[PDB]
């Protein structure tokens, strides 16, 4: 009945084929973002769907241009084709202004894009989140949208599958301002939380950035060491 | 543990569990059947040949009980078999959604016409259908033609009755549930056919009614 | 191996099994549904024109009994002939699928008549559905009607009832089952017709209810 | 206080009350479906190899109370545990609404297969529906069979029936009910399993049928 | 004056009226149904180690009368009770038109759920549907009880009936109809308890089914 | 039947697709605004969704201009996206006129922006309420707005959940030209009537204006001192 | 069935979409307007709604020009919209030709920007129905409107909930050139006829212009007077 | 119920309507590809409808350019828009920068446009699949590409009815940097696991290119010495 | 259900409407074409519906330039605008290059168009297939084309009712290289094995072109001598 066009609203005023986008982004890979002592970092679990993949390719962790990434989940073509507007909409900006004061507005107008898509007939939401991390000039930055346009600011979060898990072991466990190191050890383990054991994290990415620095990937050694 | 669970009950009742009845009905079941079909044809015949006295309403004839009990002793293994096959399906019928309902239609389809077969066709239960019973004869014909038998021959030995067509109808009970029997068989067969194609044209949806990856996701 | 299994129902019951049935059923059997219309018709203008005494409840009038037989007879080649048909169909209902059913819708408007004909006017079945017993008289008319008679013969031999109208009944009997047997023969009539013309309509649907290519892929 | 009255029932009837079932029905009830199964397959061994004299209609045979008496006390139980399976989802049926109805669905559809159990397989009620009884024989097995039973014992005892047939139907009777247990515990398998399945892959929606933040909204 | 006549309907029975039933089935009827069901169960224990002899066809045991006449006073009190919630639904059923009827659907689902407790339930009609009767036992209970029984009364007294099982019949309407008792009580409880979830989830849209302003219009 | 398209009446004359998304108003928080002696003020609670949120952020009061406010409830993009229409409108109107003579008149720019969406078919309403607040050239100004386009002016008024709990305290115990403090004190007790009791009032947001001056938005601990 | 479409006829030639927009109109206030001894007015009643509403604001009878006014019932939002573009519409006519010689032109174009609404899918009409009354070069002018684009002019008419309350106590008690006091009195007396007595009328909305001068709209005192 | 348009989402968050698409593709004709030492490779089957059909014509490996080269599978005419598209899309690249430094991107951009077929009401998507092979910058690169617009890199990878097959053979199989001619033998030997034994391989397709070289289209009579 | 609009996959990823436009083919008349030594020819039958009908009118072989010809089965409105589509699209490629290097390229060209109205909701698909036969720079060419876009180059093929008759017949006994005369009496032949015994052909068409020659369209008496 109300469940059927992005334009019907339900008796109870809601938008269900929005809700029913969102659970496409469940289907995903579980990533999380935190903030540490002056800066944020990104750490993306990732399905190795067979050996016969490439590695060394379509990563989860996205640069959007020096000082901001993102992390996606949900549908993949989708997300890729929001990666590419935010980065676009990175440069509009800095070709506008010479520079990216604060990140929340590179956010809003992603989440906009997203949020016109619920609303004119014709369309389908796109069945992504993201999480955008990065340092402008108010600081560290972490924040988070979903396929309605919604947008949150965090100190710690997480998207995917595992979400559920990740965000309780975090809300027990994290505090704020740790050190790089714990930082990402906290992170693992809280990832390592939602998976069922038995299964065990293979190499998954790790990005960071600290305030007056430019983004720094993790390279699968490195990773390792927290293995 | 609720999987544990699900995992025994599907452990019991595979694939092979089903398929095992499905060669057999294409093989024993189908000759039995045909066997059944001639003993009653026959004892049809030796009923047409025959003039009926009050001698025949003081014995019951072996040759009709052998040719019934013979035929509930077929029904009775096939409705155990068909359960064999409607457990295997039903243990698999997946979460209920109102989406991926692709192989959920293959197996209520099928089980539908496991259903005819064992309600409507070897009219197992204690009631039919206000649709009626369309099968000619039931799983307790043995028991239909006794009680029909024994109704006629207190009437006829008590003074008995002597009416000429109470007599006609002690033989008519004898012929029409030999009839019956060749009739049931006929349709029991094409049913049993029926049911062969349709679980062999369907199995691997009837196990797996679900598939796929999520390959657009990640 | 399981097309093996499905290939041997195939080859068993082929269309040349189905056309065989229709063939008959255009020359054959059209013509002795006739014959029985006319035999029951005659013996109808006999009892018409006939006074019943106490005479006639103390014996079973065997011209009537052979309509009724010859009548029990026909129904019996004609629904075991149905079944061969709807083997040949049933056995080549394919895949289910939520797509490419047109052949299958066929296939099942089909067989739907035939059940209609083995069912409705066949009254092959050991209870009616709530729709009724539409047919004027079944399978088992010879076993209605020495039921019905032996109550009404019963009554009047015993001191036996001195009632006129149950005197007249007894020849209502032996009329009304002699008119129930022309009016089944020419809804009958009907009824072989409209399958013979429905099958050889359909019949290369019935067979192969889906084809075509993959043309618009490599 | 209207939410304490919600509560209570729902602290009393938990899903590990349900589930207590479930286990219960995975291991114990059909283990012990099978042994009245087995009871009720000898009990008609040892009558199909007996020939049936006056003797017979003078005592009830207690090897056939014993079966039946047995799957009516299975029955009892089994009826009363799906009761509490539908206890703890009809108190979780949600505030009514035409929309969020996903789970609501979930909870229909499990609790109509329940229905199925109780009623058309433990034919539980004092009527059958128009749809008929499906199920072999009822919950009230045993007072069917004395009654049908001491029918034919009358009949033979008084002088005495002198009928044949009906001797043999009072065989047949102690067969027959002997024959619908056999049939009917097959049944109660298969739709034990099913609900069992059905149970542990939907359980989840049956407690909590909506859930979801307003995360859109603030 | 027309809404003088609506507001005194609809003061008489108010929403205080219907959720004191409530309150009463939570808590005082659901017990009393409990007490019937040991009741019935332990009368159900007494009569299973019984040997029945003529001497138990003279007189009506009055245990069993006892647990029947208590449960029929609970189904009557509950009924009554039912409608009251019923009439306070029923008189705030509003205006008729084809929109803005999201808690009319409200109302008429409440009062589906009494209608199945009133009618399938209780089993308060002179007569079933052709549904059934899906419960166990009537209000009607002690009626059908006792005519059960003086029926097996006389034929065991009188030359009384020499029927071994008969004789066993009379004791399984004794066991039945406690066991019918036991079974109809947690059945009962369900029902109730899921009116209860029912009511209080809904009561709102129950009373005021439309509310909103005019804020759109000026 | 007539419930599923914005562009169909009912056989009463209803735009049930319409009422629908004013039921999408009431899932958002309970926020109010009143005027008092000079001036006007805004009182906003909020859904503190977990304490990995970051506070600073994602405000529920908004400034439109120095001299006017907003604040919202219902669908949060939706809200968003008419905030910033608000703001574009705003600054052209003082473009034009060099100022912003009369605040009904961007209000209603924004109503009218609403409405359209009420009767062309192929777009949903915006599922959203706003009550704006300010000083103009007539005094102080409070406002409120729907989604189907509808415009009052108050003395006091309030959406969200609570609305009608807010209203009535408000209809018993308002009286007009109160100083600051106590029309600041009446409206931390008006919300406080909205919750159920048990549940209790964190840091909400007020932001206040007064004629000849700017707004002011109230830091956490000030806010605290009526709590 | 041909209940759903504006584009759909019934088989007896109706357009039943068109038809509900009218129900729409009686779910507003009831105003009336008057023609007089040189002269024209008109009078609204109005829902309010609470105390808490401010009065001085959002008004039924609504200034199209200096010579002509308008009072309007139904969907207030559409109200509002059509209440524009008449404005609108009387200041093109002005610019073309520097001056409105018939307020019948003017009333035309908002009737056919209505029946448009009742021809093309993808819109739904407005619910709303509009009394105009002005002087113009021809004389004092008294015209209705309604969803349907339909027109007429009359000597007394009325709109609102109170409508034919109000049309039969004028179908018997109006008179020609009245003057302005008496026909004053006629219409407020006209208007509590169709209020439920018990209900009493509360301060109405006034507004009157005879030839040769500007609109002139009662105060709230002037008003009295006549309660 | 939400199996039917391209826009609808299913309450799991799923779109069947792409899933669909998906099943189009498993009709063609098996093709795969695999890197080896310096170098990539293509074969592909097909179908030879009849002996009345021109060999030497419609070619299931299409170079895109002199290094880059794609299969597909699926709906033939919408497998030639695609590959058009690609062709031009390319041809763009090399006029905007003088190269095409990462296939990636090029592949990237046909997915896109596959994308945006899975969003938009009014078109279905394509019902094809993609295999893009070559030698960029980057080195040598494997693509392929769905009817979702979804995109993988792979060492080795196939598409068709035989896809599950030779997939199979090759995760079993396949070890990387062999030489050209035992990687081509693999491959056969791949391709004939995944027909049906009675079956046999007729003349397939054969292409390679190693660095520093262009494409090389072996003829049936070099491809014969395989067989 | 999947059966209703060009735009809807089946669950087996099938489009059927298409396939619906495919059975509109067999309705034509039969014609086919076959390649011979240095050239290629068409023949086609015709339904002549009356005596009143003109003959030297609406021909079945229709000519695309002087070197070029198609032949066409289906909807003849359709098939109409089809070869003017073709012709027009021969026109320009003359044009931009001064020559038709490449039937191949006309004959995708128009395959497109076909391809296009089998993706976009709001059209229907032609009904109709044709043949396309001429000389050009690569050799003889013939190629079918049908409503899904399909396109395939053939020795000898044919459309329209007696499709499959004539297939088998030159399955059976077409060789390659024969000279003209053989050639046609090959078809001829074929044609004939396609009709009802008792059933007799009338003139068909005949038309022709060799290496180094135009087109040579044949007259009813040289048609004659091959009856």
């Amino acid at each position: 009945a109300y469940d059927r066009a992005i334009t019907v609203f339900s008796p109870d005023g809601r938008l269900f084929q929005v809700e029913y986008a969102r659970e496409a982004v469940k289907k995903g890979s579980t990533a999380l973002g935190m903030k540490f002592a002056n800066g944020v970092l990104l750490i993306s679990d990732k399905k190795v769907r067979s050996r016969l993949i490439e590695q060394n390719s379509i990563e989860k962790i996205q640069l959007i241009d020096d000082y901001v990434a993102a992390v996606t989940s949900g549908l993949v073509a989708d997300a890729r084709v929001l990666v590419d507007f935010a980065r676009i909409s990175a440069q509009q900006e800095k070709v506008t202004y010479g520079s990216l004061v604060n990140i929340e507005n590179l956010v809003k107008r992603v989440a906009d894009q997203m949020q016109q898509y619920t609303q004119y007939g014709g369309v389908r939401p796109y069945g992504v989140s993201l999480i955008f991390a990065g340092i402008d000039q108010i600081g560290p930055r972490l924040f988070d949208c979903d396929p309605a346009g919604t947008i949150n600011e965090y100190k710690a979060t997480a998207i995917g599958s595992g979400k559920d898990a990740v965000v309780s072991f975090l809300e027990r466990e994290y505090k704020e301002n740790l050190p790089e190191k714990e930082a990402v050890t906290l992170g693992i383990k809280a990832l390592k939380s939602s998976l069922e054991e038995g299964e065990e994290l293979k190499a998954p990415e790790i990005a960071s950035i600290t305030v007056g620095n430019k983004y720094r990937i993790y390279d699968q050694e490195e990773v390792k060491k927290f293995l | 543990k609720r999987a544990a669970l699900i995992q025994n009950l599907r452990d019991s009742y595979t694939e092979t569990s089903s398929f095992a009845v499905i060669e057999e009905w294409a093989a024993g079941t189908l000759q039995e059947i045909e066997g059944i079909a001639k003993a009653a044809a026959e004892a049809h015949g030796v009923i047409r040949n025959s003039t009926y006295g009050r001698a025949q309403a003081e014995k019951s004839p072996e040759q009709l009980l052998g040719v019934l009990q013979r035929y509930q002793d077929l029904c009775h293994n096939v409705y155990c078999q068909a359960e064999t096959i409607r457990t295997v399906i039903a243990i698999r019928i997946p979460e209920h959604k109102e989406e991926d309902n692709l192989g959920v239609a293959v197996q209520h389809a099928v089980l539908k016409i496991i259903d005819e077969l064992e309600i409507k066709t070897l009219g197992s239960g204690e009631k039919s259908g206000s649709g009626g019973a369309p099968t000619p004869i039931g799983m307790y014909a043995l028991r239909e033609y006794l009680s029909a038998r024994s109704t006629v021959e207190d009437k006829l030995l008590g003074g008995g009755s002597q009416s000429p067509s109470l007599l006609l109808e002690l033989r008519q009970i004898d012929a029409d549930f030999m009839l019956k029997v060749e009739l049931a068989t006929t349709h029991l067969s094409t049913m049993v056919r029926a049911v062969i194609n349709a679980y062999l044209l369907n199995w691997k949806k009837l196990i797996q009614p679900r598939t796929g990856t999520d390959h657009m996701f990640s």
